[PDB]
Order: C-alpha cells, then structure tokens, then sequence
DNA sequence: GATTTTATGCCTGATTCT
DNA sequence: AATCACCCGCACAGATTT
DNA sequence: AGAATCAGGCATAA
DNA sequence: AAATCTGTGCGGGT
C-alpha cells in the first residue's frame, strides 16, 4: 500500500489526458486538412479495395474493420464521423458516396449501420494520390501490429477548400468553407511570385463558399479574419417580397437558409414568436418546400408593410446569424494560429516534397528493371551456348557458378549499348567489377538466376523485339527523371501542370454571394 | 437502482468499489467475495462539481447514488463524517486517458465535497494490469510497457547464449547483460535527441574512433576524419541523401561541420559537432561503449543459441536473431479494457486481498492542492492555458538524459 | 376483394407453419447430428480461415457474416447458439473455442457481442474433414446467391456423444451424451459383425456419460430406451457425511450436482426450505467453491442425523432429477424414432458414401497429373528439334501449330511408357486420336500449351530425375486406387484404421458412475 | 400504447392496420394517408387465448391495448358489436411463414372472442408483393412463386423464338408455347414423383417408345427394350454409375428387374416393372409427349433467336440457352420482410385504396370450423399430431397422375 | 429492432442584480 | 448493454376441489 | 439603465 | 383422500 500525494497525481492524470486530447482528437492538420479519424476511415476504405466505381459496401463492415484494426475507440463516434462526410448539406465537396437514408436538413436523423450502404467519392482518390510510392512516413497502431500513414500526400487543398471546427482542451477551431478554382487561381498566383501580400491574394479569393448558398453582408470582416486569423461574419437568408396586385396583400417568399440551421426548429420558432404577440403583422405560414426546393411563404396583415415586418425578422428570428473565423492548427505537431498565406506556403513545401520522393522511387525502379533487361538481352543474343552448358549441368548452383565465372561475347547488341552508355542505367549500388568493361559482359549472381528462370516461349522473334523496344522506351525515362531532379525550376513546372489538371477536372462554380453593409 | 450490497453490516470491514462501464461491473459482481464486498457501476463520464452549481449537483443522478450509498450528509451543517458507511473506497478505473480524466473527476469530487475522507485515508486507488503473458507452462501478468521490456530482455538472456568471438569463449550471462543492459539505455538516450541531429549521425560515431581534441589542435586530421565520416555514411546510404564536408580555422582548435541534403528537397545550413558537442558527457559515454563495441568479432563467429547456431558479424543481427528466437513459444494478450477480462483474472489481479496492488491518498499540503485544483479545474480558460503550455515539449526539454 | 373461408385458410398457414418448423429448426439429422444454425454457423467460420492455431476473431464478425450470408434471422438466437457451444459444462466435447466472459456454473450471464472473442476447436475440424474433395451436396442459400453444404461429411459420430435437444410442433427430441472412445469401440464390434444383438452392443456401451460427473442410480430404464427408443433415468448428486468426534458434530459435503442444475437456485431454496421449517435438523448452510472443486457445506443440529437429513434432501429439493431418453430424428426428410443400432448403421453408411467419392476424386486428380507429365517427359526427349522449330517460327500460335501438327517419336524413354497398364493412366475423355499410337506419340493443345511454358532450369539432370520419380509414384497411386475401388473389403479396412486413428488421438476416460438402486 | 388515431370521426370510413414489427410500424406510420387511417405496431408474437385462460388475458398488454384500440368490451354481459369503431381491420403480416402463424393466433382471437365482428365481414387480409423485377424501363412486382414461373416462361418466348428444324419449319408462336407449356407440366409431374424412382431412368423413358406390351414375350421380346433402356442409359453416365438387368415371368407377363447402382457398395436389389407401370397414365402421358419429342433435329438445325443463332443439339440445352438470353437485361430483388420497402412502395402496393388487393373473411360452415380450431389450437397433443401426420406428405402423394 | 446523461471552448439571446 | 414477453412439448413439485 | 449571470447548440470521446 | 388443476424450466424463433 504505497502512498501517494494527491496534487502529484492530479497533475499528472490531467496533463496526459490534456496532451493527448490536443495533438490526437481534436485539432486538424494544416497540411492536409484531416483528423486523425478521417485519415484512418479514408485509409481503411481505401485498403479493401472499395473504389469509386465498384460495387457499395454495408457501413457495418467499414466500422467493424477501422475499429478492429487501427482506431481502438466506440462505434458510435466512428459511425457519426463517416455520416458526417457523406452529407451534400455539410460538407462542400463530399469525400463518401452513400446509398440510404442519411438524414435530411428538417432536422431528421440516419439510420443504423446495419441498413445503408457507402463507398469512397471520385474526389477522394485525389487525396490519397501516389500512396503506394513511398512518399510518406508510416507509424505504428496502439499494439504494434500494422502501418499507418502518417499524413495522406494530398493533391487538394483540403483545408481551406472543406474547413474544419473543433473544440479542444484550452482552444478550439473553426474555419469556413472555400471554393476550389479560386484557391487553386491563388496558389498559382502565390508559385508566380512569393512576394505577394494579402492584397494580391485576396483578388483571387474574395471571400467564404458555404455548401447552402445565403448571403454574405459586410467585407470588413473578412479582411480582419485573413489578415490577423480572427474575425466576425454575418450570414443573412435570402428573402423576397411578392404582390400579385388584385387584393393588394403582399407576401415574403423565402428560399434559402443560413448554414448550420434546421428549418422546423425555425419555423416553430416564429410560430411561437407571433403566438405571444411579439410580431405583428404575419398572418398565415406556410412550408411548400419540396423535391423541387425550398419555399417558406408568409401572408401578412392587410394593413401592414411587407419591408417593416421583414426587418424586424432578421433581428428577432434566427435568419441572420453570426459566424466567428478562428483558425488553429498543428504545424510541426504543436497548436499555431495561421493566416492565408502560412496556409498556401505549408501546402506548397508539402507538395514539392511529394514530388522529390515519388521522382527518386522512380529513377530507382527503372535502373533495377534496366539491369535485368540487359542481361536477358546478353543472354538471348547467345543461346546456344548457353543451352549447351546448361545440358551438361549436374545441378542448378553449379550452373549457376559457371555462367558467373566466365566472360561472353556481346555480339551484334553491343550497338545497342552504345546508346546506352555514360553510366546512365548503371545502378548506383553495382561495383565497378561487373557490368561491360572491354566489349565482354559479366555476369552476376541475380542476372544469372534470372537467366535460369527463362521461358522457352520467348525464343521467337516477337518476343525478342519486345524486350529491345522496352529498354529502349526506359532509356528516355531514365533520362527525363534525371532531368526533373537536375534543377528546380522543373519541379515547379510539374506542379503547375498537375494543379491545372486538378483545376480542369474538379472546378465548379460560386453560390454564396457577398454584399457590403 | 445499480448497487450490489455486502452482507457485513459493521462499518470497519466493508469495501466498496467503482467499476467504469457496465459491462465490468457486471462481469466483477460475478467474481467478487461476496461476503463484505460492493460494486457500483458508472456509465460514463460524471458531472464536474467544481464549475456546477449546488441545485444542479443534488439533481443529477449518479452523484446523488453516490451520496446515498455512502451515506454521510452533503453540504454544510448536515455533512459529519461519523456515519461513514465502507470504511475503504476503491477507483479502479480504465487503464487508458479517459479512464485518468474519470479519476480526476472523481477525485476532485471527493476534496472538493468530503475533506475529512480524503485526509483520514478511507480513498485508495487501484492498479489493475495491461499485458498477460503465457509460454506453455509459466503464465503471468505484466504492468504497463518498462516491465514488459524488462520481462523481454530477461527471457531473450534465458539461458544458453554463450556468445563465440573467434574460437570459442563464453561471456555467459552477467557480461551480456551489462553490455545489452548499457547499449539499450545509450539507445534511448539517442531516441529523445533526433530533433537536434539524423540518427545515423550518432549511429555512425559509435563504431569510428575518439575525435580525441585534446591532441587534435591544428593538424588538419580533422579533414581525414570528416572524409571518412561521409564515405562511411554515403557508401551505406539508402536513402537518397547526399552529404558534404566544411572545414575552417576560425580559432586555435579548427572547427568542421557537415551539410546534408535530404529527401526533402531542403538543406540545411550545418550541422556543427562544436566545442559543446566534443566537450558533453553524452559523446564521452558513447565513445566509452563504442570501445567495447569495436570491431571485436573476427572474420568468423557465431551466436551459440541454446540447441541452435547462427554465424554472424555484427551486435544489431544478433540481438534481432536472439529477439526473434526467444519470440517461439510465446504467446501475449493486450487488453483493451476491463471488459476484457473473465471474473476470475478480476479476481486473482485485483480483488483479491492477498495478492492485489493499491495506492493510497493523502494530502502534503492545504493550500498548493487548493489553488492547483481551482487553476486546472476551473471555469477560467487563460490560466489552465498558460498552465498546459508551461508543461509543454518546451519545458520537457531535459538536458540530463540520465 | 375476393372472398376466402376461414376453415382453408386457417389450415393451410397452419400446416405450412408446422412443416417449416418441423424439418427446419427443432429436429437434427441422424447422420451428423445438426441442425441447420449449427451447420451454417461452422461453414462461416471455416471460410473466413478461422482455424484452431490462429489468432481469435471478434463474434460480431461472424455474427454479422453469418446474418448477411447464410442465415436470414434474428441475431440473439445465433449469439446464444453459439455462446452455448463454448461452455464445457454443456457439451461434452466443445466445439468451439471462447475467450471472455461465457457464464459460469450458476447460469449467470455472458457478456455482449463486442466483449468476447471465438475461434474453430481443434475436434471441430474433424466433422469438416475432406470438404473440398466433392464429397457433399451444395445447395443454394434464401436468395440463389450462395452455396451451403447439405451434410457435413463428419468423422465423428457427433449425434451420440454431443446429444441433442429441441422442441417442435406436435413432437420433441432429446438425446444426452456419451463417451468416445466407448461408441468407436461399439462401431468397430457392429462392422465385424452386422448381426450383432442389443446386449451384444451394450457390453461395449454401459451407458450415458454426463459433463458434470453425477452418478445415475439405476439400470433398468437404460436398457428399455436402448431397446424401444423411449426411457426414463434418474440422475443423483455425490455427498457424503463425515464425523468430527470430539462432540459428535456432523457435516454433510456436496461434491457434484447433477446435469443441468444451478448451484444458485439450489443453494437459495435449501435456504428458503430451512427458513419455513419444512426441513429439520440444518443449522448452517454454506459455500465454499474456488478455483479448484466444488464443495458446499451443511451443518446438522446435535439431535438429529445426517442420513435422515440427507434422503429428505434427495426426496425434496432439486439434488437428484429424473431424465427423460426419447430420441427422434430425421433420416430422409421425416421424423423418425430410432434405436442405438439405427443409429450406428446410418453413421456406417455415411462414411462408405464419403470414402467413395473422394477415391474418386482422387482417381481423377491422379489421372490428369500423370497426362501431363507423360507429355513434358516426351518434349524432354527432343531438344534440338523443338528448339530449331521454335526458333524458325515467328510467333507463339504459330510454334504451338507446328508443335501439333506432326507426331514426336518416343525415344529413350518409351520403356516406361509401355509398361504402364495399358489404359490405366488415360483420362477418359481422351480421344483415341491421341496418346501414345503405334510408335509415335501425338500431342492435344494443352500439352503443347505446357511445353511452352518449360524453364531453362529443368535441363538440368536432377529436375530431370524427378519429373520420372513423380510419374513413378503416381503410377503406384492409381493403381491403388483402382484397388480400393474395386472389392468391397478394402473399403472395411480404411474404416477401421480411420476409426482407430480418431480414437487414439481424441479418447478420454469415463466420468459418471452407474449403480444399482 | 404505439396507437396513432385518424382524423374522422364517423365509424364507417376508417381502417386499421396490424402490423407486424416496429420497422413496418415506422413505415406504415411515415407513408399513410393520414384522414382516415390508423397503426398498431405489434412487437411480436401475442397469447394464445385459446390454451390461456380468461384471467390471463386480461393481464397482458398486447390484448389488453388492442381491446382498448377497438372499444368495444370483452367478456358475456359486457360485448357490445354496435358500439364499434373501426368498421374494416386489415392485418398485413409478412410474407413468411412466422407471419402466417401470428396471423393464426389473430384469427383464433377474433373468431373466438368477438364472433360477430368475423360473421358480419369486418376482417380483411392483406397481401404485399414478395419479388420486384426490373428490366430498364418496365418494372413491377411478381407475387408467389408460381406467377415468376410463369413470367419467366413468357418471357423466354418473347418474340422470336423461331424453331428451324431441318430446312425451314416454324412453330410460329402458339404451337411453341403450347409444347413448352406441356413439357413444363410434365416436369413439374416427373418431379412431385422424383422421390421412388431415379430422375435419369424418368427422364430417359420418355425418349424411348411405348413399352408394347402386345408383342411381349417370356423370350426374345423382353429382353430386347431392358437391354435398349439400359444401353441408352449407360452410354451417358457422368458420376461412376452403372446400370445392370434381369427379367422374370409369373404366368401371366414377363416382368422386369432393373437395378442400378452408384456411389455406394449397397444395392437396391429391384426396380420391378410390371403390368402397374404401363397400366397407369403417367407412362401414357410420357408416351404421347415422347411422339413428339422425337429425333426431329437434323444434322443441320438453329432456332432463329432475334439477331442471334444457336445451333445445336440435345434441345434442353437451347431451352438453357434461351433463358441465358432472356436473363440478359433482368435485374430481380427478392424482399426479406416488410421493412425493406420504403414508405412510397408501401403507399402504392397496398394502403392505396384504387391500387391494393386484399381478402375478406367469411365462415361457411359453423361446427366445422368450430371442430377445427379446436383440434389444432388446443392443449392436446395427439389429436394434433395425429392431423399433422394425416396431412404429411403421404396425402400429397396423389396419384392421379394429371 | 429500440433503450440514456456528462466533459471541452466560444458565440448568441434572454433574464436578473444595484 | 443484456434485457423485454409471448409460441411449442414433456415431466414433476405443490395447491385446490370431489 | 446597464452590468452580471444563466441556458442552448456546434463536433469526437465515455 | 383421491382426483383434477396450476406454475416452472430446458433451446431456436418474432
Ligand atoms: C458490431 C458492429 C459494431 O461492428 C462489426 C464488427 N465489429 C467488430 O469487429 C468489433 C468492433 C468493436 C469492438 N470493440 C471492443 O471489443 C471494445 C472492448 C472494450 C472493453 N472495454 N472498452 N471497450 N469495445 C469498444 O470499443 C467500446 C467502447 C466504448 C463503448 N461505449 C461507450 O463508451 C458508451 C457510449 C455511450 C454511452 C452513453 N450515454 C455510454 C457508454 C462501446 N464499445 C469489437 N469488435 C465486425 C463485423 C461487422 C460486420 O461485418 N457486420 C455486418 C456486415 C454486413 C451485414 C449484412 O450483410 O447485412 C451484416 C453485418 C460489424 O458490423
Ligand atoms: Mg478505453
Ligand atoms: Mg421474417
């Protein structure tokens, strides 16, 4: 029965629990945009092989494989987190395809796990673009059994474009919506010049994008939020006045909402609001919003002013709301407070990083598989021989020991070689020993095992052809490689192309619009 | 509702415990004795009564079983600490964060409602284990990670691993485990030191000779050891990395540092190995374990595995062909949680009065607790922000690595 | 809207109700003594590679497979089916392996689906044996989409020592357990002898064998339900009474209750029973089981004896328990109601059934093996022409029509090829076109097809000897084959030595005790 | 008590729904016309009133609330049919048979304890569909399994289906379907007979000619077809059968033995074939299908399938061949119960009063069905066993061959 | 298939104090 | 997260009626 | 009249 | 003082 001390225990429990809330639950990261849960849903999704244009998937099995595997937590939370990314009214651009019954904006809510249906979107491949090509650290999982990455190389801008909002122990997070064609026009704009202040880059940017299209009123405070990292924005629905003339008697035809607000809680809301006498004015209300859009239609007193009665609604009810940009996320694996420029600087160092790492696997791959076509093209170019030794072989290591020990004559395929000098394919790990030294080719272990494992169906002449035009194709990808690798300004070119590329396939149009005061 | 009472009725010989979850408190009413034991299962997380009122403390539901079940008042003038029903309270809580951020809670409950049972010592905290490892005939319980290495090195040492340098010595044992026992500590200490420098910077001057500054002045060897230093690195380099050399004589002792070019595409402007570096005790002591761990093996060796054989030419190869031969016959469970557990591993790990493991609670002094639990769980956000940020990696920074 | 009588309608859902549930859920199968949760249930596990030497799955995992898959019902009935297979104090021999929180003797609980983890037992394994040699029938599953096994080709005879219980429309079954080693030895004495007498076989089978280890006091029920197919036992717990001295205390010791019975019932109606006076001569009750054994304790008042105490016991509370044999079971797709000796023939022909077709299955797999090595053992004899043919032709089809369309004579290696047993190693769906004609041998496409694909490294002389080495085996397996195919007294001997294998691998010893009155 | 009431108030318009389940519930809830329509979920299976007795059901809930929801009394002295409400009750149970017997139990409770209800027609059956079939454009549901049969059959002869036998003949539609009709029939008769003779001997005899039992002989004439029948069916054997024969005489006609053995040790020992067998009409029907189904097909032979041809023959096969091609373009789902349709289908397939199709319940005859429910819903065992093994599949066994 | 209350930080409206 | 409250058949205490 | 205090909602965890 | 009546549980299903 040790004893403790109670302050001791307390500091120590709290800061742990303190610690691990901030840097694994709550905050995201700066360089792609994803909580720890997003980018082990996205991974696991990704490893069954559930593509965007395969057959659909019952939720339960993604939820029962991500718990079982990498994330040691409830299914409830894993569960609600993929609901969340499926939700044309959440998110901007959806990451999940589903199939059921996902809830709707009336304020309804999803059906259990065992009953809808889900796989990745078109989009979503885009952020786990090149995994495969060693481009990325992997960690372990809580028992040291498998891999995980450690962040997905990601070809969006996924945070500006998706946003984020969390709520951490001592900070929280929120950061609104953007529009892709022009975060991508300012990423271009910031790789022309990295001198460009916040005026240049807010030409191409001016404002938020939210996924329910209202109106944004004011401009001052979305100068604040950029400049300084926190500001104040204030979204109004978009509301009309119609008369039929006649009787004369007007009415206010609503159409769209404010983001994050449920309709039936409104409109409970201004029933309640003119039971107690609290508006005049409103007559009749009517919700006619159905498969075609939303109308919400409000007949007014006979006496009344349509303009008095509707400016009043925007101070009481809640079709103007209030929305505060704060953004907070982890650079190096601590909090920071980050402006527009951090943001598309971060992006732009992780993409060039990307890039280096795919390009050196590549180079590496191609003189590997060079090295091998030489031999079998050496080996072919003599076959006689080499069947004629092979026969008298009494087994397969003492075959092996005489074809090392001994030079052969290159033949009419030296030309070839010609072309391919100056040391381009040689891989860097071969010595100097082997390879051709005076117009005679030596052999080494792996090359003649190779040779061994050499069907007899490639003995005809098309076959012969195919090897000849594949080494010669992997001449110029060596070459062009080295190329991208030999300055920088290559580099930046690849990048250009491929953000056009993306700008080209996933670009859309705007829906919010902005209004000064 | 939710309370499993004991039959002993005199309040000297009672205990009561705090399950979290249900389903482990239902699984430990099975296996508990029966006779002056009790069990009181929390769903969840519980109400913080620092930042709540007093009417929205006495609605609430668990709290309020709480108090009946423990049977003193609540509140001044009512509150006497006499009628204390199960003289001994145990936590038990999860074995991961949320289980700590729980006992926080519970914790300031108790001080912040009932001073006197906390300082008399009725509280007392419970040490339930993590992993269960089993190899066919032993079979015992591991807590926590350092005991679970400890439990590696000692059996991967069991027995045999006689270890033959040219001919046939025997180190046989306690040699062994000094040196394993030194290289892992020297291990750990690089591990905490990556931001500074690469690993394989620190690997790499292991095995290569003393810099030796007392007698290096200005004979220009530091070029050669520089030299040799960066052919070493390159000539094993798999990783695309190129590095370069510098040198120059800016004071008596010439002074060098490398410039490495990464995957990343950034270089970084150097890495000097100054008069700090050559002059800290942590190159003394790597270049101390590097003497014994020069080039000792000969052309031809081998690790004398008990009924196996293996030559070998290097120490890593033979701790990992060792790691993974003791790795045959063993068998281990990691538990996610309480819920894992049949009754009687409840039972025989923390239950039993014979052979369970518990901590208790006191108090050093008034006034630190006092302000320590209004600064951290308050209703004031700037000072329990300042707070976590003084304790952060800023602060962990230690130099003593020892 | 068309009119119906009651009397038709009421018949026919009822009659259909009845029949479903008869043939459907209650009764199980003579042969391998299952019903057909049980049967899905293990066919799941044993596709996912579940075996018995692998790491544990979660049961929601194959809750949720067999739900999705096979078996279209509630879940709470497949989780306790197979919560009720992993208790060893149920069945006599489990079929599956359980970590967690699976109940206790007091028949407490078992915790929920995501607090437990299962996987196949080592004897499990043995019902399953040789069930991807085409042994059973397959048929489709609810929605003609799956395929699932009709009967298991079982090795056990799993009806008798696991027993069985259900309750149907109109009919029930119930069957206790047994012991091994007592019923192999009972199926080796029926296979000499097929004229055996109901005495004749209860030498080798004295009676049942109940997990618990209670004693069954009597012997003239079992012998009727052995003979008629009906019976009643009486099943009686062990105690015992013991003497102190000193001042003549008595205490009675309970050791082991009898099959089916909670401790924590018994133990609060002892007490109830005592509390209303309806026993005399108990002061104090109490338990004392841990880790080890069974024991409760009672303690006898001074004037009074433990022998009275201990008949009123037996006499009033659940401490002995009358069972009732009937034993009722489908053999073609009806109810039937059998005795021991139906029982061990229809297990007897199950298995000659299934070591028939596997021979079969064998034969073939023999056969095709032998065709093509034939063929490679013949292109190996002829190197340089096929090399120069090869070599000449430009393409692969091209080789491949030249290969066919000339015979290849035999060479050096004709001497083994003449030995053969004339047609013995010839697939039956060659054409006479083909094989080895009058000193030329003729090749089909798939030979040639083969030839194309032979490596370089076969030339060498030790490939070379073990393509003649496998033939020559081969040879030998087909003949046997035939062998055991042909007369009908092999066919007893493999029984045999199958049976006496099992037994030696899974025997254990006898538990419960049989006495007279 | 889960009741959701309509609007009218006037007891000769409304309805009321029992179904079965809380997800149909849910369903039926979100998708009815809300003006005169009510729901009564039923969590599951209810008491048997007629085992239970009168106390009893008064203490339980699902009777008790539905007695409520109907508003008339229970018992002698109390029940009052006038004062009813909810003139016309559906019971829309699902499509298996658990929900034939919950409707059972529903029918034995109103038969028994509200007569009138029953007699004057205020019992209606409802009746969803089981598969849905999609075919691009054209959709619908199929009920039962004999109307999919049939839909399957119609459209495998849709359109084309120009049978060329030997230069050009054409069946041209109705001769076609009238001789796939009959063979189906026929299969259907070989098949409810498939359990005391083997499909192959069945499936054979009807390619062989009539038995010609006028020229029958003790030699020379007995012989001749069994050895025929065996040799044909020999010759196409795919799993290591065998079939072998013997003939007898009894004075009056020269009987066969055949006997036929595969996958076993054991034989039948007798397949006899006697003067039974040709004198019933099952072989006579076989005869006459076998007239026509003939070598008919000549060394060249195709059916002109719309721009598709198959020559071949063995017509079986180019039955099998039709149904791959009409199966093409289908796309068929078969609901598991009532809560996989969502509420717009439910609204459209059976709560639509111009669209729905249900039954009316009507009693006949008074002592017989009285006599009925007391056999079946009874606590005696053994009049009901006695019934169910009446009806077995004995009494199914018809042999009337037609 | 259908069951239930808390931590954590920042914004608002509604309501109560000198 | 284990529990609701009924169907089906057989066998045996304890409680009422002839 | 204008400060101080009280509730509800947004997204991942017991 | 013999003869009916009344509850409880075993294992797969709503
Ligand atoms: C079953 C399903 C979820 O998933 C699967 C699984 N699942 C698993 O493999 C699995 C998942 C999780 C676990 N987890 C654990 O073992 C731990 C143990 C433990 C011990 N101590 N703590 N935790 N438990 C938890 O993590 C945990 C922790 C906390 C929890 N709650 C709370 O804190 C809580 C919440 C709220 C309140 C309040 N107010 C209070 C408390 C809960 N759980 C193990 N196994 C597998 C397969 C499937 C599947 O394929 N189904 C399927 C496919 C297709 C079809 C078809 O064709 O229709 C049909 C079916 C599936 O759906
Ligand atoms: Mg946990
Ligand atoms: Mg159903």
């Amino acid at each position: 029965i040790t004893p403790v001390n109670i302050e001791e225990e307390l500091k120590s429990s709290y800061l742990d629990y303190a610690m691990s809330v901030i840097v694994g639950r709550a905050l995201p990261d700066v360089r792609d945009g994803l909580k720890p849960v997003h980018r082990r849903v996205l991974y696991a999704m990704n490893v069954l092989g559930n593509d965007w244009n395969k057959a659909y998937k019952k939720s339960a099995r993604v939820v029962g494989d991500v718990i079982g595997k990498y994330h040691p937590h409830g299914d409830s939370a894993v569960y609600d987190t993929i609901v969340r990314m499926a939700q044309p009214f959440s998110l901007r651009y959806m990451l999940v395809d589903g199939q059921g019954n996902f809830g709707s904006i009336d304020g309804d809510s999803a059906a259990a796990m065992r009953y809808t249906e889900i796989r990745l979107a078109k989009i979503a491949h885009e952020l786990m673009a090149d995994l495969e090509k060693e481009t990325v650290d992997f960690v372990d999982n809580y028992d040291g059994t498998e891999k995980i990455p450690d962040v997905m190389p990601t070809k969006i801008p996924n945070l500006l474009v998706n946003g984020s909002s969390g709520i951490a122990v001592g900070m929280a997070t929120n950061i609104p919506p953007h529009n892709l064609t022009e975060v991508i026009n300012g990423c271009l704009a910031y790789i022309d010049d990295e001198d460009i202040s916040i005026e240049g880059l807010m030409e191409h940017i001016p404002g938020p994008d939210f996924p329910t299209a209202a109106i944004i009123n004011g401009r001052r405070g979305i100068e604040e939020a950029y400049r300084t990292g926190r500001g104040k924005v204030y979204i109004r629905a978009r509301a009309e006045v119609e008369v039929d003339a006649k009787t004369g008697r007007e009415t206010i035809i609503v159409h769209e909402i404010p983001y994050q607000v449920n309709k039936a809680r409104l409109i409970e809301k201004i029933a309640e609001l003119v039971k107690e006498k609290r508006v005049e004015g409103i007559s009749a209300l009517r919700d006619e919003s159905d498969k075609d859009g939303m109308r919400i239609v409000i007949e007014v007193k006979r006496d009344a002013v349509g303009e008095v009665v509707l400016n009043n609604l925007y101070s009481q009810t809640q079709l103007q709301v209030s929305f505060g940009i704060n953004m907070v996320a982890l650079h190096h694996g601590q909090p920071k407070i980050m402006n527009l420029k951090d943001i598309i600087a971060a992006f732009v160092r992780h993409r060039r990083e990307v890039v280096t790492r795919r390009t050196i696997f590549e180079l590496r791959k191609a003189r590997d598989r060079a090295h091998i076509l030489e031999a079998l093209a050496v080996a072919l170019a003599n076959i006689d021989p080499i069947i004629e030794l092979i026969r008298h072989a009494p087994t397969p290591a003492e075959a092996k020991t005489a074809l090392v020990a001994n030079p052969w004559q290159l033949g009419n395929v030296a030309a070839m070689l010609e072309r391919a000098g100056d040391d381009a394919a040689r891989p860097e790990w071969l010595e100097p020993e082997f390879g051709v030294r005076d117009g005679l080719y030596y052999l080494t272990e792996q090359q003649a095992q190779a040779i061994l494992d050499l069907r007899l169906q490639k003995l005809t002449g098309l076959e012969h052809e195919k090897l000849l035009d594949e080494y010669k194709e992997l001449l110029d990808q060596i070459a062009e490689l080295l190329r991208i690798l030999g300055s920088a300004d290559r580099l930046m070119e690849v990048i250009r192309e491929e953000l056009e590329l993306v700008r080209e396939q996933f670009g859309d149009k705007r829906r919010t619009e902005i209004t000064a005061n | 509702g939710k309370l499993a009472d004991c039959q002993e009725r005199d309040p000297a010989l009672s205990e009561l415990y705090l399950v979290e979850g249900d389903s482990a408190g239902g699984s430990a009413k099975q296996g508990r004795n029966r006779k002056n034991q009790a069990i009181l299962p929390l769903k969840g997380k519980i109400l913080n009564v620092e930042k709540a009122r007093f009417d929205k403390m006495l609605s609430s539901q668990e709290v309020a079983t709480l108090i009946t079940a423990l049977g003193c008042g609540i509140g001044r003038d009512e509150y006497n600490p006499d009628k204390l029903r199960y003289h001994s309270i145990i936590i038990m809580t999860d074995a991961d964060v949320d289980g700590s951020h729980i006992r926080t809670l519970l914790l300031t409950f108790f001080y912040r409602q009932m001073p006197e049972i906390v300082e008399r010592g009725h509280v007392y905290i419970a040490q339930p284990p993590l992993y269960k490892v089993k190899k066919g005939k032993q079979e015992q319980y591991i807590k926590d990670d350092e005991a679970m290495d400890q439990y590696q090195i000692s059996i991967a040492l069991d027995g045999a691993t006689l270890h033959t340098n040219a001919s046939a010595p025997a180190l046989a044992g306690e040699a062994l485990e000094k040196l394993v026992s030194e290289y892992n500590a020297t291990q750990k200490m690089i591990n905490r030191m990556e931001r500074r420098y690469p690993k394989a910077m620190l690997k790499e001057l292991i095995y290569q000779p003393t810099l030796t500054e007392a007698d290096l002045s200005d004979e220009q060897t530091v070029t050669r050891w520089v030299n040799a230093l960066v052919s070493e690195l390159n000539d094993k380099e798999q990783h695309g990395s190129q590095w370069k050399f510098d040198v120059h004589t800016n004071a008596e002792q010439n002074l060098f540092e490398p410039i490495v070019r990464v995957r990343t595409h950034g270089v970084d402007t150097d890495y000097p190995l100054d008069h700090e570096f050559i002059t800290g005790g942590e190159y003394r002591r790597i270049c101390t374990l590097g003497e014994k761990l020069r080039g000792l093996l000969e052309e031809d060796a081998f690790i004398e595995r008990g009924e196996r054989r293996q030559p070998v030419a290097s120490f890593e190869q033979a701790l990992d062909w060792l790691v993974k031969e003791s790795r045959r016959g063993l068998s281990i469970q990691r538990y996610k949680g309480l819920g894992e557990m049949n009754p009687e591993q409840l039972w025989e790990t923390t239950m039993d009065p014979e052979s369970r493991r518990m901590l208790r609670v006191t108090v050093k002094d008034a006034i630190a607790a006092d302000q320590l639990f209004t600064t951290l769980m308050g209703d004031a956000v700037e000072p329990r922000r300042a707070f976590i940020e003084e304790n952060a990696l800023k602060a962990a920074n230690i130099d003593i690595e020892n």
